[PDB]
């Protein structure tokens, strides 16, 4: 009588196997994933580069590209906001100041 | 067609006859078929799957489902009690989650101090002095 | 079972722990506590966390958006923010049209 | 100086009319999707965020109560100094968490299923592994269902003095407190008197 | 200034919610000592001389 009571036990013992991968993986899955990680983040910044997310990185670019190799990001984010401030009379504000002073 | 159909196919469910109008608005999608080599994805995944994953979720709402679940107990020793699910659980675990903290409270209680006061209150600060 | 119990009794006891952070357990939806609630819950894996933690860097260069591009879109303004990035195009070209 | 207008200005003015050229399209519908993502990005998140927001009162303080349980089950042997401050308050704020403890019983054979599983509808298939997880402890159980079905009834009594003590005061701490931080983006210094006051405007600014 | 790491919540998920209902646990692990109990319990009159 008591085997089957026994088997019984034994097939919580062998069940709980399909949920061995059920614990462990907390610590696991918050460090593995860090592909997808950054790609979450790499439409964050898809909104930041946004002279370019009008036109491409808001859907493949950089919410996809910039996420294993983001430093393609550094460059590929702060040229078309560091090129609107210079194009934004910061880069050239002695031309734009005697260009008017001598108006 | 894909593009504007993300925008009409969740308000095409209530604008049958005005399949025949948004119908004309799809082909503003084919504008964008160059764009379509990297704009696919996030065709769709502009309104209505983006809603699921990329803008409503972002995966940050993936797991704010995931643990209530042992709240529930909690809420539970107190809700099987009939006398205490109202005036104890309902009335201090929904007073925050009702209205107020929906997009500034994602974790304990640091989703403003990241974004809110770290960006959301800093984020004019960044540029509207510079420019 | 000892074989199992060897690889199994650690798990049962373990798992009560992500009972609450069960998102944190699941593969996926880990993402939200590691990269959407994590612009700098990403501080300690540093290494790791790129996500929004190295936003700082991605705008080293970028010093008008140091302070307001670094941590906004990881949980709220990215459905906010974009809307707002035209008006920014249009109106950021009338302060280059100052110069024009 | 013919060329010093358009050098500058069309760096960023051909995104522009490439705003207007991609406008209706998806190129500038990120820009028109989010436009009304200030209602479609929060239509999904907000039934789960109270999930996560009713969460805030629990998994926050109202499982700190445990510290008043918790130091006297692991610090009595590490650390004598505070275990004559463990088991103190247990006598009084922790007295429910025995007869909690008691619920956190009635709930792993009976409730597991019907109130671990209930705020994760759609997300059904990965608490299902959980439940019949925390539902194959039931198994060994099977043989001692007696005392899973008399213990609600003898809770009843316990309710009372199970929400007098335990849940009352620190299930409240943390509904005002995490009520403080969203105030803080514009008003900081004194948004803790207006935690409970200034909780929902604040959100909508 | 960013020196607020939501590593805590994180673990505020994690650092006492186990213990608001530490005896699901216990009910798997006396599955798992089940089979230690029932070889314990087939070992036990006849079976106490192996």
């Amino acid at each position: 009588k008591v085997i089957e009571s026994e088997l019984q036990g034994y097939l919580s013992a062998t069940r709980s196997r399909v949920g061995r991968c059920s614990a462990l993986i907390q610590a696991a899955s918050d460090v593995q994933e860090q592909g997808a990680v950054d790609d979450r983040d790499s439409f964050l910044h898809g909104v930041r580069d946004l002279l370019s997310i009008h036109s491409n990185t808001q859907a493949g670019l950089s919410t996809y590209v910039s996420a294993p190799a983001i430093i393609q990001q550094i460059v590929a984010l702060q040229s078309d906001l560091s090129s609107l401030q210079s194009d934004l009379e910061n880069s050239l504000p002695d031309d734009r100041n005697r260009c008017i002073n001598e108006l | 067609d894909a593009a504007r159909i993300s925008e009409v196919k969740a308000w095409l469910t209530s604008q049958f006859e005005a399949v025949g109008k948004e119908v004309p608005n799809f082909e503003y999608t084919h504008r964008s078929i160059t764009h379509l080599y990297n704009l696919a994805t996030a065709s769709q995944a502009k309104s209505q799957a983006a809603t699921i994953v990329a803008n409503d979720f972002r995966l940050k709402a993936s797991e704010y489902r995931a643990q209530a679940a042992r709240i529930r107990e909690i809420l539970e020793s107190a809700g099987m009690s009939q006398e205490s699910l109202p005036s104890n659980v309902v009335s201090s675990a929904q007073v925050l989650a009702n209205v107020a903290n929906l997009l500034n409270i994602r974790d304990t209680e640091l989703s403003s101090f990241l974004v809110a006061m770290g960006d959301i209150s800093l984020r004019k600060t960044g540029v509207e002095e510079k420019r | 079972k000892e074989v199992s119990a060897f690889f199994q009794s650690p798990d049962n006891s373990l798992y009560m722990l992500p009972a609450t952070p069960q998102g944190l357990a699941r593969d996926p939806s880990a993402i939200p506590s590691i990269c959407r609630i994590s612009a700098a819950l990403q501080y300690p894996a540093g290494l790791e966390g790129s996500d929004a933690s190295l936003a700082s860097v991605l705008e080293s260069l970028e010093f008008c958006l140091r302070v307001r591009g670094s941590e906004a879109c990881v949980l709220e303004d990215l459905a906010k923010a974009i809307d707002l990035v035209h008006i920014r195009q249009d109106l950021v070209e009338s302060g280059h049209s100052l110069l024009d | 100086q013919g060329a010093a207008q358009n050098l500058p200005a069309d760096v960023n003015q051909l995104i522009d009319q490439l705003e207007r050229h991609c406008l209706a399209p998806d190129g500038s519908l990120v820009t028109k999707s989010v436009y009304s993502d200030l209602q479609l990005a929060r239509e999904e998140m907000s039934r789960e965020r109270l999930r996560y927001l009713e969460a805030m009162a629990i998994y926050c303080e109202a499982v700190a109560m445990v510290e008043e349980y918790q130091q006297a089950i692991s610090v009595a042997n590490h650390g004598g100094i505070r275990d004559v401050q463990g088991l103190y308050p247990q006598l009084g704020l922790k007295n429910s968490p025995q007869v909690y403890e008691t619920l956190e019983h009635r709930l792993v054979v009976a409730e597991a299923a019907q109130k671990l599983r209930l705020p994760l509808i759609s997300d059904g298939g990965e608490i299902h592994e959980e439940e019949i997880e925390k539902w194959l402890g039931i198994t060994p159980a099977y043989l001692s269902y007696v005392q899973l079905q008399n213990t609600i009834s003898m809770d009843m009594a316990d309710y009372q003095m199970f929400l007098a003590r335990e849940i009352e005061g620190r299930l409240k701490e943390k509904c005002d407190k995490l009520a403080d931080a969203i105030v803080d983006d514009t008003d900081s210094s004194t948004g803790n008197r207006n935690s409970s006051a200034r909780l929902p405007e604040r959100v909508k600014f | 200034r960013m020196l607020e790491v939501s590593r805590e919540e994180a673990e505020r998920k994690r650092m006492l919610d186990e213990r608001a209902n530490y005896r699901h646990k216990q009910a798997l692990l006396e599955a798992y000592d089940q089979q230690c109990d029932e070889a314990t319990r087939i070992f036990a009159e006849y079976h106490k001389r192996l």
